[PDB]
Formats: C-alpha cells, sequence, structure tokens
C-alpha cells in the first residue's frame, strides 16, 4: 500500500516570489495529479500527468519529477493562491495531506 | 467455420509472471476480433497500427498471443516507444508494432489474503532487451571489479522481486492480465481470415 | 571503483542566487546517487536520495536533477544557513566513492 | 455548462442505510467513469468509491468493501451510493466526481458541490 | 526517534590496535545493515567497512581489507569495528551510517552517526 506525505504541515511565501510543494511516494508511481480546494469550496483539477496546466489555472504554476518525488512549484504567488493543495495518484486510495499555501 | 481457441488464452486458470511469459502461437484458425472487441468487460483495448472495427476482414497468416500479469499502473509500458522499469527489462515492443494490446482486472483471480508471492518481475539486467525477447537467467547479478559466483553477498543480488499482492492495496496497483495480440505477415498462404 | 568529479571546487554566491552544483562520474549510474552537507564541525546530513527524491525534514529550495553519467544539484534562493559543502555520492556499484567538495562561502 | 448536485444528505443513526443520489447531466453520461471522495472533518481527503464507464468494474477500499454499494443508471442520468451500517468514522463530507477517460485511472476533472452526512443518534 | 552514537577513539602507534562501537537505539537493529564510512581530516570523505543483516556477508574496499574486521551483535545493539595492523593513513573521524532500506543491501544510506576521532601519532 502507499501513504502519500506532503512536508512541511502549512508552507507560506511572501507575494510574487517562489514557492514549490513536494509530494513524497512510497514507492515508484508513473504520473501524479494536483487538486486544490479554497476554504468552504470542491477541490478542482490544476495538473494533470505531472506537467499539463489545466483549462481554468493561469500559466504560472508548473511541476516535475517522476519515480518518487513530485511538485508543484509557481514562479511568482499571487493573493488568490490562498487554499490547500492536495496530491493524488491513481494508486492510493488516500490523498495527501495538503501544505496550505497561505501568503505572507 | 470452425472458431478458433481464445478460451486457452483468456479466461486461462492461471497466467504466467511477467519475466518468463507466455508465448502462444495461433494456426489453421478463424477468429472474431469484434467478440474481444464487444465484450466491454476490457480495460485498455489499444490497437497500434489497424483499425479495430475493420479488423475482422483482414486474413493474415500468424497471430502471435502473449501473456503476463503486471502492475496495474505499467500498463502504459507495454506501447510502442515508452520505456520504464518493464519495458526494458522484462517485455519489449518494437517501434514498428502493429497490434492490439489488451488489459483487464484481476484482483479477484490472482491475490489471496496473505498476498500471492509467485508474480515476479525482472529487476537486474546487464542491458536491455531488443524486442520480443525473454530471458529467464536465474544468474545473481554483479557490478565493479569483483564477480561473485553464487554466493548473494555484496554487490551481487538476485535478478528478481516479487509483487506484493494484497486485496486491500488499491486500484492502481492490483494485479492486471494483459495480452499482446501481434499481427504478422509471412511468405506463406492465408491461415488466419475471419 | 567509479571516481566522481565534482564541479566547481570551489565558489561564492550572494543571496538569493540561483546556484547549480554538478557531480559527473566515469562508469553511467543508473540513477543512484545522493547528496550530503555537511556543516564545518560536525557529520553530514543526507539532504537529496535516490538523485531526485527530497528526504523529510529539509527545505524544499533544495532540488536534485539529471539522470544518465552527470547528476546536478541545484538551490533556488540562497539562505544564510547554507554556506556549507555538499558531497555526491553513488551507491550503484558497492564500492562507494564519495565527491570532493565544494566550499561554498558567501560574499 | 456542466454541473453535478448531491441531495439526500441529513442526520442517519449509528448503523443506520440510506442513499446518497447525484444528479448529473449537461454531458455525454454513459461514455464516463465516475467516484465519489469523501473528506472527514480533519480536511483530509480519501477515495471512498470507484465505478468504470460501463459498469462491469467496481472497486472499493479495504475498509468500506462490505458496506458501500455502489450504483449507476444512465436512463436518469443520476448515481447512487447506498451506505449501510455505518461506522463512527463515515461523518464526512461526501462528493461526486466525473473522470475524464473511459476508466478509473484518468484525472478527475469535474466535482460536485458536497453534501453532509453524519453518523449522531 | 532513529539515532546512532559512537564511543571509543583516542590515539595509537602504528603497529597497536583498537576495537571501536556503534551502539544504536530507536529502530529494528536486525533488520537494518549499516557500514562505517572514514574523513581524513581537512580532506574527503571514503569508504571503509560494512555487514549485512545479521553478520552473514561483509565487505571492504580494497586498500583497507584484510587488516580489519567487524563484528556486530543482535542481541546487544552494538556494532563493533575491531582494528589491527594500523598504520598513518587511518588517522581519521570514523562515522556510522544505516540502510534506508530492510535485509537487502543494494544501495542507500538513511542517517549518519557523530563519529569519534581516531589518530595515530609517536
Ligand atoms: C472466457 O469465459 C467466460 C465465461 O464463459 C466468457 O464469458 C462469456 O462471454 C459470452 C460472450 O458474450 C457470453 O455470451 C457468456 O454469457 C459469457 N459467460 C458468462 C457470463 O458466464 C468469456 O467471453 C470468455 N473469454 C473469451 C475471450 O471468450
Amino acid at each position: 500500500q502507499i501513504v502519500l506525505t506532503q512536508s512541511p504541515a502549512i508552507m507560506s511565501a511572501s507575494l510574487g516570489e517562489e514557492i514549490t510543494l513536494t509530494c513524497s511516494v512510497s514507492s515508484s508511481v508513473s504520473d501524479m495529479h494536483w487538486y486544490q480546494q479554497k476554504s468552504g469550496t470542491s477541490p478542482k483539477v490544476f495538473i494533470y500527468s505531472t506537467s499539463n496546466l489545466a483549462s481554468g489555472v493561469p500559466s504560472r504554476f508548473s511541476g516535475s519529477g517522476s519515480g518518487t518525488f513530485y511538485s508543484l512549484t509557481i514562479s511568482s504567488v499571487e493573493a488568490e493562491d490562498a487554499a490547500y493543495y492536495y496530491c493524488h495518484q491513481w494508486s492510493s486510495w488516500t490523498f495527501g495531506g495538503g501544505t496550505k499555501l497561505e501568503i505572507k | 467455420t470452425n472458431l478458433c481457441p481464445f478460451g486457452e488464452v483468456f479466461n486461462a486458470t492461471r497466467f504466467a509472471s511477467v519475466y518468463a511469459w507466455n508465448r502462444k502461437r495461433i494456426s489453421n484458425c478463424v477468429a472474431d476480433y469484434s467478440v474481444l472487441y464487444n465484450s466491454a468487460s476490457f480495460s485498455t483495448f489499444k490497437c497500434y497500427g489497424v483499425s479495430p472495427t475493420k479488423l475482422n476482414d483482414l486474413c493474415f497468416t500468424n497471430v502471435y498471443a502473449d501473456s503476463f500479469v503486471i502492475r496495474g499502473d505499467e500498463v502504459r509500458q507495454i506501447a510502442p516507444g515508452q520505456t520504464g522499469k518493464i519495458a526494458d527489462y522484462n517485455y519489449k515492443l518494437p517501434d514498428d508494432f502493429t497490434g492490439c494490446v489488451i488489459a483487464w482486472n484481476s484482483n479477484n483471480l490472482d491475490s489471496k489474503v496473505g498476498g500471492n508471492y509467485n508474480y515476479l518481475y525482472r529487476l537486474f539486467r546487464k542491458s536491455n532487451l531488443k524486442p520480443f525477447e525473454r530471458d529467464i537467467s536465474t544468474e545473481i547479478y554483479q557490478a565493479g571489479s569483483t564477480p561473485c559466483n553464487g554466493v548473494e553477498g555484496f554487490n551481487c543480488y538476485f535478478p528478481l522481486q516479487s509483487y506484493g499482492f494484497q486485496p486491500t492495496n488499491g486500484v492502481g496497483y492490483q494485479p492486471y492480465r494483459v495480452v499482446v495480440l501481434s499481427f504478422e505477415l509471412l511468405h506463406a498462404p492465408a491461415t488466419v481470415c475471419g | 571503483d567509479i571516481q566522481m568529479t565534482q564541479s566547481p571546487v570551489s565558489l561564492s554566491a550572494s543571496v538569493g542566487d540561483r546556484v547549480t552544483i554538478t557531480c559527473r562520474a566515469s562508469q553511467s549510474i543508473s540513477t543512484w546517487l545522493a547528496w550530503y552537507q555537511q556543516k564545518p564541525g560536525k557529520a553530514p546530513k543526507l539532504l537529496i536520495y535516490e538523485t531526485s527524491s527530497l528526504e523529510s525534514g529539509v527545505p524544499s529550495r533544495f532540488s536534485g536533477s539529471g539522470s544518465g553519467t552527470e547528476f546536478t544539484l541545484t538551490i533556488s534562493s540562497l539562505q544564510p544557513d547554507d554556506f556549507a559543502t555538499y558531497y555526491c555520492q553513488q551507491f550503484n556499484s558497492y564500492p562507494w566513492t564519495f565527491g570532493q567538495g565544494t566550499k561554498v562561502e558567501i560574499k | 455548462e456542466v454541473m453535478l448536485v448531491e441531495s439526500g444528505g441529513g442526520v442517519v443513526k449509528p448503523g443506520g442505510s440510506l442513499k446518497l443520489s447525484c444528479a448529473a447531466s449537461g454531458f455525454s453520461f454513459s461514455t464516463y467513469a465516475m467516484s465519489w471522495i469523501r473528506q472527514t472533518p480533519e480536511k483530509s481527503l480519501e477515495w471512498v468509491a470507484a465505478i468504470s464507464s460501463g459498469g462491469t468494474n467496481t472497486y472499493y477500499p479495504g475498509s468500506v468493501k462490505g458496506r458501500f454499494t455502489i450504483s449507476r443508471d444512465k436512463a436518469m442520468n443520476t448515481l447512487y451510493l447506498q451506505l449501510s451500517s455505518l461506522r463512527s468514522e463515515d461523518t464526512a463530507m461526501y462528493y461526486c466526481v466525473r473522470h475524464s477517460g473511459n476508466y478509473v485511472d484518468s484525472v478527475m476533472d469535474y466535482w460536485g458541490q458536497g453534501t453532509s452526512v453524519t453518523v449522531s443518534s | 526517534e532513529v539515532q546512532l552514537v559512537e564511543s571509543g577513539g583516542g590515539l595509537v602507534q602504528p603497529g597497536g590496535s583498537l576495537r571501536l562501537s556503534c551502539s544504536a537505539s530507536g529502530f529494528t537493529f536486525s533488520s537494518y545493515a549499516m557500514h562505517w564510512v572514514r574523513q581524513a581530516p581537512g580532506k574527503g570523505l571514503e569508504y571503509v567497512s560494512s555487514i549485512s543483516s545479521n553478520g552473514g556477508s561483509t565487505y571492504y574496499a580494497d586498500s583497507v581489507k584484510g587488516r580489519f574486521t567487524i563484528s556486530r551483535d543482535n542481541s546487544k545493539n552494538t556494532l563493533y569495528l575491531q582494528m589491527s595492523s594500523l598504520r598513518v593513513e587511518d588517522a581519521a573521524v570514523y562515522y556510522c551510517v544505516k540502510h534506508y532500506q530492510q535485509q537487502l543491501l543494494w544501495g542507500g544510506p538513511d542517517v549518519w552517526g557523530q563519529g569519534t576521532t581516531v589518530t595515530v601519532s609517536s
């Protein structure tokens, strides 16, 4: 079985600067998806297959990685990115923890 | 109008593991791939160079059906051009392929509560595979200047790791049975027509 | 005995610079490499493992990359608690051969 | 354009059973797979039910297999999740989810709004 | 909390002897093979010795082997490094690492010790 871990618990980077997110798997998986919820709202999809932006997300977001480490990095964070960012794959049954990116 | 054995290759009682897969030849047959296509119990029915609905009126001379069992997430690596663990060490398809790759879920069938430890896969090999090439070689593997000769010590490891197949594993780590239907054309008369 | 060349051997970089340290082998290992960070006076610490996987508890500005023969580490914005040396180490072949050293003094 | 609503959530008794309905219309329903995703109030999401596109492949995790029976009907274009014999762990926010491929392997594109279920007396 | 700590160390004349000790606590000791790695002062790192999960197999570097021997004890949570026929090139700190994996030996150290200074003089 697989537990997907995200560390640290709550990350914070000041406005316009670059932060990155981690999603570490206990084994090897091919891809990794990234869903994002705001407070009091259902989560929506941002990235499928670790590098493709969804139709609706701004094109500052990105991410890479394969195997046992997956990323979601923002080159310049904005004030609407005050949210939880859950990573999830096909092979888990359980989502990631969710680093609540709050601005600084 | 005597139909071909596909009830020997699909609903078999036990498939083989991937590092020694099962190659079976089809000869003196008449098939019907629409029954394979319009069964709707398969999960991944991708054909890679012939259109699937026109497959019935296409008359070949030998079909090769290879059967093995992989992890559910690694069905992507049974395509022409993909690389990875299974692709370059276990079962490599050539990048001029024309065939159909079939896959469906088989957890209830291949998973004990303690977990089946008889499905294995190749982890260490000297180089990659040329296509359609099996290597059933249980010799230990080695790295820098000194050879082992069967000691299994540091720097020497068994070329196999076991699949962990538990009934609570995930929809992507459940054991998937795949069948790589592969077509050929030798300088010979037509033997399978449909 | 895969001796690894770690280059550059010494450099300086100010706060907020994107630095890149590369480590290149002779025999092609297959994504079995780990980095380290040795503060001057005590033991090394495992930062990057298996050439991409960031170890837990480490600040996420560290990020290893590369595959094949040569491998690279990079830091996004250099922080004033990172003026240490970074060794690279293979573990494909079992005789372990570590790097050379990179004395990153901040100017 | 595409929208999925949840209705049928309330408060049930411990050991009680009810049926969560998810209405869906606006897209081609019988060519996509769907799933249920629950969220305990520690805000840690969790996969709880998964059905294929046609209806021949049904998937449940190791904890709720034998308590939750998923359903699918393309006539009214709905989705049913038949809860039964609930423990104290099923107090959550249950979501309705549409996949992108013809199997459960693909990414989850569109989500529902969310229904409240709790296990309390 | 996984932690390793060592004791011993000191000085020895060339040709003498010294036994080191690596006492570990906080994890399953019998399922995690451990190795030694040395570092001459002011120089780079170096690999010296190792042992398997139950003392079955050992493998040293070719530059040190023959004069060294390693031993461990699963009932005492200790790892020993018995040195003999000492020279000037061994005057180094001797860290104690442990594996990331279990019972497979094919790669990956996990956490490092604290080291104890071993030097030679006259
Ligand atoms: C393997 O065996 C099963 C069991 O018979 C086959 O399933 C049958 O499929 C036909 C074709 O639609 C149905 O008419 C039967 O009702 C099915 N039998 C059942 C449900 O018990 C399956 O098709 C076989 N596989 C192949 C490739 O022929």
